[PDB]
C-alpha cells in the first residue's frame, strides 16, 4: 500500500511487496514442468502465442552441454539470468576444466537475484526458472524464484495452473523416479504431468516444448515435428 | 512534514532527527558516571544482563580505544560499536601520521566533527549514542571529554549520562561545592573507583553486586577495565566503612 | 649492516651493530637498528634505512590497530604483515628484516624475511652484509635452549666477528632481550668486543 | 642513500 | 548505497523565500548574543559563555577563535557548525592564500572564502545551510582594522559595530548611542562590556564572558626573536583576570 | 530512497513555465532597484542599497556594483552570495580570453557565457537556480558602449536603459519617458538618480543608501575609465542635481 | 637540445639610492640562427617589473600567466600587487610544475609603494627565490654578468649613475656570449617615474 | 652547504653557512638556510634549494593548522614524521636533506632527514657538502653536558670548518638557539668573517659614456 | 614539406610555400598547396612532420571558422596568431606534440595594416617584416636584410621573393619543385598562378 | 507520521521502525538454535518439508565460514546467504593479512558492523535475518547471535524463528541443570530434542532435522555436519522425549 513503492522498503508485517509483485508475474506465465529420475532430467513447457498469426514464445534455454532451464514470467529477465549462467558455467570450464555443479548454479542465481532486492533504484527479476542438469552427482532439478529462493526437487511446476501438474507429480513420485535408462518414458510422464494444467486447449505440434539431459545425453531441446511422438 | 525525517531545519530552526537521536541514547536504560583523581580518571557504568542465556563477559559498553584512551557509550550497542571501531582507527592513524599518541580531547573533537557532518549531510543518519572519552593526558592530566549526536563536545571536571543523569549530576555538583576543588583528592585509583561507586549508589538509591557494575580506569600510559572480582574487592572495601 | 636474532630457553634476543653508511662514509655510528613494532615483538633492520623505517612504521600502525580490536597479536601475525609489505612491493624495496617476538604460549620465535619477501621460521637467524662472514661460526656454535648469558655471549662473539671483517658494520653492539620478565636493552662498546 |  | 542526494535541499518557494536559509537565520536568533565594535586603533569581539552544566569546564569550549595571527572570529547559533567552519576557515587561509603568496590573507578575502563555503551549503546537493552567523574581526597592512558579519546565505557586510543573536535588536540600539569615529580601543572594550551586561542574565564575570581584541602587535606572543619584520600576532584573547579588572571601573 | 525528498528543480509546469525560475524572479523583485543608462559618451550604473542601518560601514562596502575587468562592470539584484559565485566565474572567464587571444573580452561573449551557466542550472543537475539578475555595463572596440541584462533563466537582452529588482515596472515607464538617443553621461546621471528617487520605497534618497558608477571615455584620449563613486562623491552629485 | 640555451638571452637587475634598474637584450634565435632583434624579455604588472630568460615559448607563456594572475589579484584585493608578494607568486607558480618545469630564469624588480624600499629577486627554473641587496643576473651570459656586476657595482648609486653601471654590465657581458645581444633595453625605476632606454650595441 | 645541529643542557642549537652555488659559481653570498617550521621548531636545509624551502613551508603550514586544531604547541616528532613520509613518497626525487631541531612540551629534540626519507637521532649532526669538515670538528670537540655558550661555540666552529675547507660552503654563519622555557633566538649573520676588502678603484663612469638610441617615459599608472 | 617564406610589405603580406611532397627517394607530388585560409583576411602556411601539418592546419581552420560563425565577426591577425601559439604551447608538453611550424599572414582591417607572424612548434611567436622556417632562413634572412625596405609595393615584394627562390634553387640540396605564392591584403587572399 | 516508510529515519521515540519491521520477517521464519558446550558449539535448524517432491538431505541451510565457523539463520534465506558471503570475504582478508584464522569475536564484529551499516542509509534495506553463529578459536568456544539492527552478544544458548520462545525455555533449563558444562555429543542430542519441541509451533507441515558442530575433541576444531549414525541416534533420542 504505502510500502510497495520500491524494493528497499519493508511493510509493517515484514513483507517485500515489490518482490511479491515480481512473484505475481510468474503466476501469469504459461505453465512449465520439471521432473527427473536417477539417470535423466526432463523439462516440459507449454508455449504461448500472441495470436494464430504469431510464433510460440520459446520457454527453454540451453546453458551448457550438461545444463539448461525453462522460464515462466518476464522473458527478457530469463535471458539476462540464463546469460549469467552461461558465463558461470563457462568460467568453471575455462579456469578449472570443471563442469559447473547444478547446485552451485542455484547458489549463484540466488545471490544475483538477492542483490536486486536490497538496493535503491533496482528492481527484482520478474521470472521463475526450472533448471535441470546432469553432473558428477547424477541428475538434478532446481526451482528458482526471483525472491532469491532456490530449491532442489524430484519434480515441480511453475506458471498458471501449475498446481495441477504439481499434485500429479506428488502422486506419481514413486513411479517416475525409477524410470532409469528410458528417456521416452520419462518424457511421457512429464507430458502427462503438464496435461493436468490444461484448460480448453490441448497439446499440439507447435505448442509443446520438451528438453532432456542425462547420463549419455547432452542437453537438447525438441520442438515441432520432433514432439509429435508424444501427443 | 519531511523536515522531521532528514537533517534539515524545521521552521523554528530545529533538527528533529538530531533530537530523536538523543532519545535513542537512553534506549538501553543504563547510567554512566566519570570522575577525575590526582593521577587517574575513573569511569563507571551499570551492567544489566536480563537474559540468562547471555554470556555476561561479552556484554559491555566500555571500550579500549587506544592504550591510553578509554570510551564508555550510552546508547544502542550497534551504534556504540560503530563509534568504537572508528575511534580506534582514527587514534591509530593519528599516531602513524603525527608520531605521538592521540590526546583524549583531540579524539573527542574529531568524533564530534564526524557527528556534526551527519547533522548537516542528508544521506547519513546521526548515531544514537553519547560517547564519554577518558584518559590521563601527558599534557593536560586527567581528562573527561564527552560527545553527543549534535556534534557538541566539552571537557568535564566530572560527568554523568543516562536516564537518571540529573540526579547523579547534582550529587556530584554538591560534592565539589563542599570540597572546593576540581577533582577527587585521592592518591590511589582504587579509592577513586570507590568514590565513584559510592556516589552513584547515593544518587540512584540502589545497591550493586559485582555483576551489576562495569568499571574503566585510566592511568598514565594505560587504560584498563576491571574484572568482576576487582569490582567485588572494591565493593567489600566500601561496605567495611 | 650485521644483524641477528636468537631464540633461547627463556625467550629470544635480538642483536645488531650501529653503522649507517653513505658510500664509505659512516653517516651514523650510533644507529639503532632494533625496532619496536609491539611491546614484545621487535625487528632487526637491514638494507635501505628509508625503506626499513617506512615498513616498520606501517607494521607498528597495523599491529596497534590489531591490538585495539583483537588484543595482542602473535609473532607469526607480525611477520605476516612484514611479508605482505615486502612481497607485494618487492620491485621497489631493499629490506632484509628479521622479526622476533615473545609469546607466553609459543615462547621465543624468530622469522627472517629476505629481499624477495619470503618467510622463514628458524631457531636463529642472521642477516645483513656482515652475516656472510659468520655463517660458519654461528652454525658451529648455536645450540637450542641456551641460557640468557650464553645467548648474549653467542650474539656478542658473532657480531664481533661480523664487525671485524665487514667494513659496512661497526660501532656499538646493541641487543634487546625479550622474555616473560619484560624488555631489557643491552649495549656493548668496542673496547670490550674487539678484543674477544 | 643510507644503508644498514 | 552512496549519497543519492545529488539534488538541492534548499529551493525557492512561490513567494521567493529560500526556506532553509530563513530557518537557519531563525536558529541564529535563538543563539546566545555576540557582538563586535571597531575602534580607531583596534577591534573588539565578545560573547557570553553559556555553560551547559556547572560540571562542564567552559575554558575547554572556545567561542572566540583565532583564524590567522591578525584575524579572529565569534558566532551566534549552532556551536558544532561554527567549530567545523573555523577548521575549514583556518585551512582555506593557507591553501588558497598563504601557500601561494607567502603571507596571510587580508580580512575581507578570508571572509570572502568563508562566505563561499556557506553559500555552497545553500545550493549543493544533499546538504542543509550552516546554522550560524559569524562576526570576523581583523587587521591587515593596506586596509587597517575591519569587522565583518557573515550570514547563513553567504552574504557578508562590513560594520563599525554590531550584534547578533538573542538580544541583538536592543544591543544594536545601545551601540548606536555610544559609537563614534574617535573611539580608542580601551573605550571600545568598555562599551562592549556594557552592551553585553544587558543581554546576560546570570553571573557576569571573566569566567562567563569571552572577549578578544585585534590591536597592536604582540612580540611577547610570537615565540621567537631575530626577524625584525615579524613582530607578532595582533589577535589576543583577554584573560579571565584582565576582564575582571575592567569590570571594577565599569 | 531519496526520490521522496526531491523538489525536481528543473521541470516544466503544465503551462510550460519553469517553476524555480519564476520563483527566483519573484525573489529578485524584492531586491533593491538597480538602473543602467547608456549614453553616447558613456554608461551610468545606479543602485539602491537594501534598507541601511546607521552603524553600517558605508565607504568600505560593496553590495550592488562589482568590477569584472577594467572595461566591464555589473549591477546586482538578488542574493549577493549567489552573485559573487557568478562574478568570480566571469572574472576568470575574462582572463582566460585575454590569455588566449591577447585582447580584452568582447562584452557580449562574457554575458553569453555567464548566461549559459545560469541556463544549465534550469535544464540539468537538479540544483536550484541562481537567484540573481545582472545589469552588465561595458565597452569594447566593436560595439562601443553596451548595456545587457541576464536573469535566472539564462536569457539575456541588450538595452539603452534598463532597471532590475524592485519597482521595475514604474522605473521602466519613467526611463522610457525621459530617455533620448543623443543623451550625454551627465544627463544620464541625473535621469538615473531622479528615477530611483521617485521609485524608492524609502522616505527620501540619501548618499548612504546608494551605489553609483560611470564608464566614460573621459580619460585622456581613446581609452575607457571606470569610476566607482565614493560616499562623498555621491553626496556631491546628489546636491548638484538638487535632490538633497 | 638544451631548452635553456636554444633561443638565448639575458636579464640583469640592480638597486640604487631610492631606485632600481632592470635590463635585457633583444635577441631571439634558434641556436646559431638569429631570428628576431625585437624580442623584449622585460614585462610589468602595475609597478612590479618581471624579466624572464630561457626558452622563449615559456617566457611568453609565463608573462601571459602572470598578467592573468595579477589582474585577478587586483580585482579581488582592490590594489596593485607589491614586489615582495609577486616574488612569492612567481615561486609558487614555478614549483607547481616541479617535475615538468618551465625552462626559465625570471627576475623581479620594483619599489614597494608603501615602504619606498627598492626590491630585486631572482629564481631558478623551479622557484627557488634568490634575494639580493645589490644585483640579480640571468641567462646564457650569466657567468659574464656575474663578473661585470661584481666588479662594477657599488651601493647607493644615483639613478643617472646606476644607468651607466647596469648598461655597461649588460653590454660587455653580451659581447662575450654568442647567443645574447642584438640590442638592449634598460628600465630606470624611481618611486613614481619610470624611464625606458634602448642602448646602441654591436649587432653581431 | 654546511649545516649542523648540537644539543646542550636546556635545549638545542642549529647553524648553517650562507653560500648558495650553481655549478662552480656563487649566486648568493648571504642566503638563509635556517627555516622556521613553527616558532620553536627550526630547520636547517641542504641539497636542492627549492625543495628544502618548499618542503619546509608545506610541513610548516600543516603544522600550524595541526597546532590550531589540537590547541597544542607543535612537536618536533610531528614535523619529523610529516617530512619523512612526504620525502619517502617521492623516492628521493625531492632533494631535501634537513636537520630538524626544536623544543616542545615533551622536551628538546635533534633529528636529521635524508632525501629518500630515512631519519636519524643524535646529540650532534651535520649535513651537506661540508658535513665531513664539520663532523671532524664535532667528533673532536663535542662532549656530554654542554652549556648554551659552549654549544654555540662548537656549532659555529663546525660551520667555520665547512666555510674554510669546503668549496661548496662560504661567507657567513647563521645560528638559531632553541632553549626550553624561552623564546627561540634566531641569530642572522652571527659571524661575518668574509667581508670584502676595499676595492682599489671606483668604476663610476663619466655620465654619457653609454651610447643611447632611444628614450621614452614608461606609463605605470592606470 | 620544407620551404615556407613570408614577406610583409607596405600594403600586403606575401607567403611562398614549396610544392614538393617527398617520401624516401620519391617525390610523390609536385603541386602540393601547404596553406589553409583561416578567415577571409588571414592565411596560414605550414611545414614539419608528415600528417601532423595538415591535421593541425585544418584543426585551426575549423576553430577560426567556428568563431567567425558564432560572433559574425572576423578575428584580427594578432588574435588568431595568439590562439595558434597557445595551441602549440599546449601541444609541446602533450604525450605526442604537433611537430608543425607555421607562418600567419593577415591584413588587419581595423588598423589597415599587413601583419606577418612566425610561430614554431614550441609556440615561439614573433611579428616580423619577413620570415622563414627550416633551412630556408639560413639563406633568405641575410638576403632580405640587404634588399628589403619597409615601404615596398606588392610588385616589389614579389621581385624580392623571386630573388629568394632563385637563391634557394641555386644553393639548396633538395629539389622542392618551385613555390605557390599567395597575397594577403585589404581585398582578401589571392593566388599568383604564374611563378 | 511516515517515520516507518524510510530506513535510517529516527521516530520521535528514537526507534528505526524499518529494522523492527525486518525483525517481523525473522519471526516468520523457521526455528534455528545454537548450543555452546564444553569445548565447542552445536547448531541445528528446522527444515519444513513443503512437499514430497523435496529431495531429502539436499537443501542444506547451515553454512560454513572459513574452516572453523558455522552459521545458521532464520528469516529471508537469501539475505542470510548474502551475509555469509560477506563473512567469508571478511574471514579471507583477515587470514590473508594476519595469517591466523579469524577469531570468533573478531568475526562477530565484522558481521555486526556490516549489518549495522545497513541501518545508516535510506538507499539500503536492513537484513531480514537473525544469524546464530560461532566456532572454536585460540581462546576456546564462542556462540553468537546477530540481529537486523546489528546488535549481537555472546550466548550460552541461542534461538530464533517462529519457535524461539519454546526453544529459549528449553535452553534455559540446560543452563540451570548443567552449571559445570554440557558435552559436545550431549549437545547434539539436546539440539535435536529442542528442534522437535520447537516444531510444535510449526506443526502443519512435518520437517527435516539438520545439525552441525565444532568441537576441539570431537571434530578437531573444524566445522562438520552431523550425518548418518550420529544423526539418526540424535533423531531417535528426540523422538523418545516427545512421547
Ligand atoms: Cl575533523
Ligand atoms: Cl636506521
Ligand atoms: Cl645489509
Ligand atoms: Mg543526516
Ligand atoms: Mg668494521
Ligand atoms: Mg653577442
Ligand atoms: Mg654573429
Amino acid at each position: 500500500n504505502n510500502y510497495d513503492g520500491d524494493t528497499v522498503t519493508f511493510s509493517p508485517t515484514g513483507r517485500l511487496f515489490q518482490v511479491e509483485y515480481a512473484l505475481e508475474a510468474i503466476k501469469q506465465g504459461s505453465v512449465t514442468v520439471g521432473l527427473r529420475s536417477n539417470t535423466h532430467a526432463v523439462l516440459v513447457a507449454l508455449k504461448r502465442n500472441a495470436d494464430e498469426l504469431s510464433s510460440y514464445q520459446k520457454k527453454i534455454i540451453k546453458c551448457d552441454e550438461h545444463m539448461g532451464l525453462s522460464l515462466a514470467g518476464l522473458a527478457p529477465d530469463a535471458r539476462v539470468l540464463s546469460n549469467y549462467l552461461r558465463q558461470q558455467c563457462n568460467y568453471s570450464s575455462l579456469v578449472f576444466n570443471r563442469k559447473l555443479a547444478v547446485e552451485r548454479a542455484g547458489h549463484l542465481l540466488c545471490d544475483k537475484a538477492q542483490k536486486n532486492t536490497q538496493s535503491y533504484g533496482g528492481r527484482p527479476y520478474g521470472v521463475g526458472l526450472l533448471i535441470i542438469g546432469y553432473d558428477k552427482s547424477g541428475a538434478h532439478l532446481l526451482e528458482f524464484q526471483p525472491s532469491g529462493n532456490v530449491t532442489e526437487l524430484y519434480g515441480t511446476a511453475i506458471g498458471a495452473r501449475s498446481q495441477g501438474a504439481k499434485t500429479y507429480l506428488e502422486r506419481t513420485l514413486d513411479t517416475f523416479i525409477k524410470i532409469d535408462g528410458n528417456p521416452d518414458e520419462l518424457i511421457k510422464a512429464g507430458v502427462e504431468a503438464i496435461s493436468q494444467s490444461l484448460r480448453d486447449e490441448s497439446l499440439t505440434v507447435d505448442n509443446l516444448s520438451i528438453a532432456i539431459v542425462g547420463k549419455d545425453t547432452p542437453f537438447t531441446i525438441y520442438d515441432g515435428e520432433a514432439v509429435a511422438k508424444y501427443i | 512534514g519531511y523536515d522531521r525525517h532528514i537533517t534539515i531545519f524545521s521552521p523554528e530552526g530545529r533538527l528533529y532527527q538530531v533530537e530523536y537521536a538523543f532519545k535513542a541514547t537512553n534506549q538501553t536504560n543504563i547510567n554512566s558516571l566519570a570522575v577525575r583523581g590526582k593521577d587517574c580518571t575513573v569511569v563507571i557504568s551499570q551492567k544489566k544482563v536480563p537474559d540468562k542465556l547471555l554470556d555476561p563477559t561479552t556484554v559491555s559498553y566500555i571500550f579500549c580505544i587506544s592504550r591510553t584512551i578509554g570510551m564508555v557509550v550510552n546508547g544502542p550497542i550497534p551504534d556504540a560499536r560503530n563509534a568504537a571501531l572508528r575511534a580506534k582507527a582514527e587514534a591509530a592513524e593519528f599516531r602513524y601520521k603525527y608520531g605521538y599518541d592521540m590526546p583524549c580531547d583531540v579524539l573527542a573533537k574529531r568524533m564530534a566533527n564526524l557527528s556534526q557532518i551527519y547533522t548537516q549531510r542528508a544521506y547519513m543518519r546521526p548515531l544514537g549514542v553519547i560517547l564519554t572519552f577518558v584518559s590521563v593526558d601527558e599534557e593536560l592530566g586527567p581528562s573527561i571529554y564527552k560527545t553527543d549526536p549534535a556534534g557538541y563536545y566539552v571537557g568535564y571536571k566530572a560527568t554523568a549520562t543516562g536516564p537518571k543523569q540529573q540526579e547523579i549530576t547534582t550529587n556530584l555538583e554538591n560534592h565539589f561545592k563542599k570540597s572546593k576543588i576540581d577533582h577527587i583528592n585521592e592518591e590511589s585509583w582504587e579509592k577513586v573507583v570507590e568514590f565513584a561507586i559510592t556516589h552513584m549508589i547515593d544518587a540512584l538509591g540502589t545497591e550493586f553486586s559485582k555483576n551489576d557494575l562495569e568499571v574503566g580506569v585510566a592511568t598514565k600510559d594505560k587504560f584498563f577495565t576491571l574484572s568482576a572480582e576487582n569490582i567485588e574487592e572494591r565493593l567489600v572495601a566500601i561496605a567495611e566503612q | 649492516t650485521s644483524i641477528m636474532a636468537v631464540t633461547f630457553k627463556d625467550g629470544v634476543i635480538l642483536g645488531a651493530d650501529s653503522r649507517t653508511t653513505t658510500g664509505a662514509y659512516i653517516a651514523n655510528r650510533v644507529t639503532d637498528k632494533l625496532t619496536r613494532v609491539h611491546d614484545k615483538i621487535w625487528c632487526c633492520r637491514s638494507g635501505s634505512a628509508a625503506d626499513t623505517q617506512a615498513i616498520a612504521d606501517i607494521v607498528q600502525y597495523h599491529l596497534e590497530l590489531y591490538t585495539s580490536q583483537y588484543g595482542t597479536p602473535s609473532t607469526e601475525t607480525a611477520a605476516s604483515v612484514f611479508k605482505e609489505l615486502c612481497y607485494e612491493n618487492k620491485d621497489n624495496l631493499t629490506a632484509g628484516i628479521i622479526v622476533a617476538g615473545y609469546d607466553d604460549k609459543n615462547k621465543g620465535e624468530v622469522y627472517t624475511i629476505p629481499l624477495g619477501g619470503s618467510v622463514h621460521k628458524l631457531p636463529y637467524a642472521i642477516a645483513g652484509s656482515g652475516s656472510t662472514f659468520i655463517y660458519g661460526y654461528c652454525d658451529k656454535n648455536f645450540r637450542e635452549n641456551m641460557s640468557k648469558e650464553e645467548t648474549v655471549d653467542f650474539i656478542k662473539h658473532s657480531l664481533s666477528q661480523a664487525i671485524k671483517w665487514d667494513g659496512s658494520s661497526g660501532g656499538v653492539i646493541r641487543m634487546v632481550v625479550l622474555t616473560a620478565a619484560g624488555v631489557e636493552r643491552l649495549i656493548f662498546y668496542p673496547d670490550e668486543y674487539e678484543q674477544l | 642513500a643510507p644503508l644498514x | 548505497m552512496t549519497d543519492r542526494y545529488s539534488f538541492s535541499l534548499t529551493t525557492f518557494s512561490p513567494s521567493g523565500k529560500l526556506g532553509q536559509i530563513d530557518y537557519a537565520l531563525t536558529a541564529v536568533k535563538q543563539g546566545v548574543t555576540s557582538l563586535g565594535i571597531k575602534a580607531t586603533n583596534g577591534v573588539v569581539i565578545a560573547t557570553e559563555k553559556k555553560s551547559s552544566s556547572p560540571l562542564a569546564m567552559s575554558e575547554t569550549l572556545s567561542k572566540v577563535s583565532l583564524l590567522t595571527p591578525d584575524i579572529g572570529a565569534v558566532y551566534s547559533g549552532m556551536g558544532p557548525d561554527y567549530r567545523v567552519l573555523v577548521d575549514k576557515s583556518r585551512k582555506v587561509a593557507h591553501t588558497s592564500y598563504k601557500r601561494i603568496y607567502g603571507e596571510y590573507p587580508p580580512t575581507k578575502l578570508l571572509v570572502s572564502e568563508v562566505a563561499k563555503i556557506m553559500q555552497e551549503a545553500t545550493q549543493s546537493g544533499g546538504v542543509r545551510p550552516f546554522g550560524v552567523s559569524l562576526l570576523i574581526a581583523g587587521h591587515d597592512e593596506f586596509n587597517g582594522f575591519s569587522l565583518y558579519q557573515v550570514d547563513p546565505s553567504g552574504s557578508y557586510f562590513p560594520w563599525k559595530a554590531t550584534a547578533i543573536g538573542k538580544g541583538s535588536v536592543a544591543a544594536k540600539t545601545f551601540l548606536e548611542k555610544r559609537w563614534n569615529d574617535e573611539l580608542e580601543l580601551e573605550d571600545a572594550i568598555h562599551i562592549a562590556l556594557l552592551t553585553l551586561k544587558e543581554s546576560v542574565e546570570g553571573e557576569f564575570n571573566g569566567d562567563t564572558i569571552e572577549l578578544a581584541i585585534i590591536g597592536d602587535e604582540n612580540p611577547d606572543l610570537l615565540g621567537y626573536t631575530g626577524i625584525p619584520t615579524d613582530k607578532g600576532p595582533r589577535f589576543r584573547k583577554l584573560t579571565s583576570q584582565e576582564i575582571n579588572d575592567r569590570l571594577e571601573a565599569l | 530512497g531519496s526520490r521522496r525528498y526531491d523538489s525536481r528543480t528543473t521541470i516544466f509546469s503544465p503551462e510550460g513555465r519553469l517553476y524555480q525560475v519564476e520563483y527566483a524572479l519573484e525573489s529578485i523583485s524584492h531586491a533593491g532597484t538597480a538602473i543602467g543608462i547608456m549614453a553616447s559618451d558613456g554608461i551610468v550604473l545606479a543602485a539602491e542599497r537594501k534598507v541601511t542601518s546607521t552603524l553600517l560601514e558605508q565607504d568600505t562596502s560593496t553590495e550592488k556594483l562589482y568590477k569584472l575587468n577594467d572595461k566591464i562592470a555589473v549591477a546586482v539584484a538578488g542574493l549577493t552570495a549567489d552573485a559573487e559565485i557568478l562574478i568570480n566565474t566571469a572574472r576568470i572567464h575574462a582572463q582566460n580570453y585575454l590569455k588566449t587571444y591577447n585582447e580584452d573580452i568582447p562584452v557580449e561573449i562574457l554575458v553569453r557565457r555567464l548566461s549559459d551557466i545560469k541556463q544549465g542550472y534550469t535544464q540539468h543537475g537538479g540544483l536550484r537556480p541562481f537567484g540573481v539578475s545582472f545589469i552588465y555595463a561595458g565597452y569594447d572596440d566593436r560595439y562601443g558602449y553596451q548595456l545587457y541584462t541576464s536573469n535566472p533563466s539564462g536569457n539575456y537582452t541588450g538595452w539603452k536603459a534598463i532597471s532590475v529588482g524592485a519597482n521595475t515596472s514604474a522605473a521602466q515607464t519613467l526611463l522610457q519617458m525621459d530617455y533620448k538617443d543623443d543623451m550625454k553621461v551627465d544627463d544620464a546621471i541625473e535621469l538615473a538618480l531622479k528615477t530611483l528617487s521617485k521609485t524608492t520605497d524609502s522616505s527620501a534618497l540619501t548618499y548612504d543608501r546608494l551605489e553609483f558608477a560611470t564608464i566614460r571615455k573621459g580619460a585622456n584620449d581613446g581609452e575607457v575609465y571606470q569610476k566607482i563613486f565614493k560616499p562623498q562623491e555621491i553626496k556631491d552629485i546628489l546636491v548638484k542635481t538638487g535632490i538633497t | 637540445s638544451d631548452p635553456s640555451s636554444i633561443n638565448g638571452g639575458i636579464v640583469v637587475a640592480m638597486t640604487g639610492k631610492d631606485c632600481v634598474a632592470i635590463a635585457c637584450d633583444l635577441r631571439l634565435g634558434s641556436q646559431s640562427l638569429g631570428v628576431s632583434n625585437k624580442f623584449e624579455k622585460i614585462f610589468h604588472y602595475g609597478h612590479v617589473f618581471l624579466g624572464i630568460t630561457g626558452l622563449a615559448t615559456d617566457v611568453t607563456t609565463l608573462n601571459e600567466m602572470f598578467r592573468y594572475k595579477t589582474n585577478l589579484y587586483k580585482l579581488k584585493e582592490e590594489r596593485a600587487i607589491e614586489p615582495e608578494t609577486f616574488t612569492q607568486l612567481v615561486s609558487s607558480s614555478l614549483y607547481e610544475r616541479r617535475f615538468g618545469p618551465y625552462f626559465v630564469g625570471p627576475v623581479v624588480a620594483g619599489i614597494n609603494s608603501k615602504s619606498g624600499k627598492p626590491f630585486i629577486a631572482g629564481f631558478d627554473l623551479i622557484g627557488c627565490i634568490d634575494e639580493a641587496k645589490d644585483f640579480i643576473v640571468s641567462g646564457t651570459a650569466s657567468d659574464q654578468l656575474f663578473g661585470m656586476c661584481e666588479s662594477l657595482y657599488e651601493p647607493n648609486l644615483e639613478p643617472e649613475d646606476l644607468f651607466e653601471t647596469i648598461s655597461q654590465a649588460l653590454l660587455n657581458a653580451a659581447d662575450r656570449d654568442a647567443l645574447s645581444g642584438w640590442g638592449a633595453v634598460v628600465y630606470i625605476i624611481k618611486k613614481d617615474e619610470v624611464v625606458k632606454r634602448y642602448l646602441k650595441m654591436r649587432q653581431d | 652547504t654546511t649545516i649542523v645541529g648540537v644539543k646542550f643542557n636546556n635545549g638545542v642549537v642549529i647553524a648553517a653557512d650562507t653560500r648558495s652555488t650553481q655549478g662552480p659559481i656563487v649566486a648568493d653570498k648571504n642566503c638563509a638556510k635556517l627555516h622556521r617550521i613553527s616558532p620553536k621548531i627550526w630547520c636547517a636545509g641542504a641539497g636542492t634549494a627549492a625543495d628544502t624551502e618548499a618542503v619546509t613551508q608545506l610541513i610548516g603550514s600543516n603544522i600550524e593548522l595541526h597546532s590550531l586544531y589540537t590547541s597544542r604547541e607543535p612537536r618536533v616528532v610531528s614535523a619529523l614524521q610529516m617530512l619523512k613520509q612526504h620525502l619517502f613518497k617521492y623516492q628521493g626525487h625531492i632533494g631535501a636533506y634537513l636537520i630538524v631541531a626544536g623544543v616542545d612540551p615533551t622536551g628538546s629534540h635533534l633529528f636529521s632527514i635524508h632525501a629518500h626519507g630515512s631519519t636519524d637521532v643524535g646529540y650532534y649532526l651535520s649535513l651537506g657538502s661540508g658535513s665531513l669538515a664539520a663532523m671532524a670538528v664535532l667528533e673532536s670537540h663535542w662532549k656530554q653536558d654542554l652549556t648554551k655558550e659552549e654549544a654555540i661555540k662548537l656549532a659555529s666552529d663546525a660551520i667555520q670548518a665547512g666555510i674554510w675547507n669546503d668549496l661548496g660552503s662560504g661567507s657567513n654563519v647563521d645560528v638559531c638557539v632553541m632553549e626550553i622555557g624561552k623564546d627561540a633566538e634566531y641569530l642572522r649573520n652571527y659571524l661575518t668573517p668574509n667581508v670584502r676588502e676595499e676595492k682599489q678603484k671606483s668604476y663610476k663612469f663619466p655620465r654619457g659614456t653609454t651610447a643611447v638610441l632611444k628614450e621614452s617615459i614608461v606609463n605605470i599608472c592606470d | 614539406m620544407d620551404i615556407i617564406l613570408g614577406i610583409r610589405v607596405q600594403d600586403s603580406v606575401i607567403l611562398a610555400s614549396s610544392k614538393a611532397v617527398t617520401r624516401g627517394i620519391s617525390v610523390l607530388k609536385d603541386s602540393d598547396d601547404k596553406t589553409r585560409q583561416l578567415s577571409p583576411h588571414t592565411l596560414m602556411s605550414f611545414a614539419g612532420e608528415a600528417g601532423d601539418t595538415v591535421q593541425f592546419a585544418e584543426y585551426i581552420q575549423a576553430n577560426i571558422q567556428l568563431y567567425s560563425i558564432r560572433e559574425d565577426y572576423e578575428l584580427s591577425p594578432q588574435a588568431v596568431s595568439s590562439f595558434v601559439r597557445q595551441e602549440l604551447a599546449k601541444s609541446i608538453r602533450s604525450r605526442r606534440p604537433y611537430q608543425v611550424n607555421v607562418l600567419i599572414g593577415g591584413y588587419d582591417k581595423k588598423k589597415n595594416k599587413p601583419e606577418l607572424y612566425q610561430i614554431d612548434y614550441l609556440g615561439t611567436k614573433v611579428e616580423l617584416p619577413y620570415g622563414a622556417h627550416g633551412y630556408s632562413g639560413f639563406y633568405t634572412f641575410s638576403l632580405l636584410d640587404h634588399h628589403y625596405r619597409p615601404d615596398m609595393t606588392t610588385e616589389e615584394g614579389l621581385d624580392l621573393l623571386k630573388l629568394c627562390v632563385q637563391e634557394l634553387e641555386k644553393r639548396m640540396p633538395m629539389d622542392f619543385k618551385g613555390v605557390i605564392v599567395k597575397i594577403v591584403d585589404k581585398d582578401g587572399i589571392r593566388q599568383v598562378d604564374d611563378f | 507520521t511516515g517515520y516507518d516508510l524510510s530506513n535510517s529515519v529516527f521516530s520521535p521515540d528514537g526507534r528505526n521502525f524499518q529494522v523492527e519491521y525486518a525483525v517481523k520477517a525473522v519471526e516468520n521464519g523457521t526455528t534455528s538454535i545454537g548450543i555452546k558446550c564444553n569445548d565447542g558449539v552445536v547448531f541445528a535448524v528446522e527444515k519444513l518439508i513443503t512437499s514430497k517432491l523435496l529431495v531429502p538431505q539436499k537443501n542444506v541451510k547451515i553454512q560454513v565460514v572459513d574452516r572453523h565457523i558455522g552459521c545458521v539463520y532464520s528469516g529471508l534465506i537469501p539475505d542470510g546467504r548474502h551475509l555469509v558471503n560477506r563473512g567469508r570475504e571478511e574471514a579471507a582478508s583477515f587470514k590473508k593479512l594476519y595469517k591466523t584464522p579469524i577469531p570468533i569475536p573478531a568475526f562477530a564484529d565484522r558481521l555486526g558492523q556490516y549489518v549495522q551499516a545497513h541501518t545508516l542509509y535510506n538507499s539500503v534495506r536492513p537484513f531480514g535475518v537473525s544469524t546464530i553463529f560461532g566456532g572454536v578459536d585460540k581462546n576456546g568456544a564462542h556462540l553468537y547471535m546477530l540481529e537486523p539492527s546489528g546488535s549481537y552478544w555472546g550466548y550460552k544458548g541461542a534461538a530464533t524463528g517462529k519457535g524461539r520462545q519454546s526453544a529459549k525455555a528449553e535452553l534455559e533449563k540446560l543452563v540451570d541443570h548443567h552449571p559445570e558444562g554440557l558435552s559436545a555429543r550431549e549437545a547434539v542430542k539436546q539440539a535435536a530434542k529442542i528442534i522437535y519441541l520447537a516444531h510444535e509451533d510449526n506443526k502443519e507441515k512435518d520437517f527435516e532435522l539438520e545439525i552441525s558442530w565444532c568441537s576441539l575433541s570431537e571434530t578437531n576444531g573444524l566445522h562438520k555436519f552431523v550425518k548418518g549414525d550420529l544423526l539418526q541416534e540424535a533423531i531417535d533420542f528426540a523422538q523418545k522425549e516427545i512421547n
